[PDB]
């Protein structure tokens, strides 16, 4: 969510350079919005080592 | 010391930190002191063992 960030392509992360008031510091802001999926979850099957 | 990011909410505008540590310590030593003499007494009239 920015001013120059608005529909448009998202990227791994947003490492945004800020300065303080008055010569007074640097601080950061670091943003990601993702989400990992599977389009087949039928072929993500897990393994156990004990009797059904 | 690296955590897990918690989501949390575009909208609130929320996020996290991280402290540092640092530490000092100090070194002894150990000694020693071998010490021998040598006096004539050992020479005046004792013959070699192995020898007549």
């Amino acid at each position: 969510p920015k001013m120059g960030y608005a529909n448009t392509l998202g990227q791994e992360l947003y490492v945004f350079e800020y300065e303080k008031d008055r010569d007074e510091g640097i601080d950061f802001e670091a943003h990601s919005y993702m989400l990992p999926y599977c389009t087949r979850p039928q072929l993500l099957v897990d393994v156990r080592s004990d009797a059904e | 010391i690296s955590l897990l990011d918690a989501v949390d909410r575009t909208s609130r505008k929320a996020e996290t930190s991280a402290p540092e540590r640092v530490r000092q310590i100090s070194f002894p030593m150990m000694y020693f002191k071998e010490v021998e003499s040598i006096t004539p007494d050992e020479i005046q009239g004792v013959r070699q063992p192995g020898t007549a």
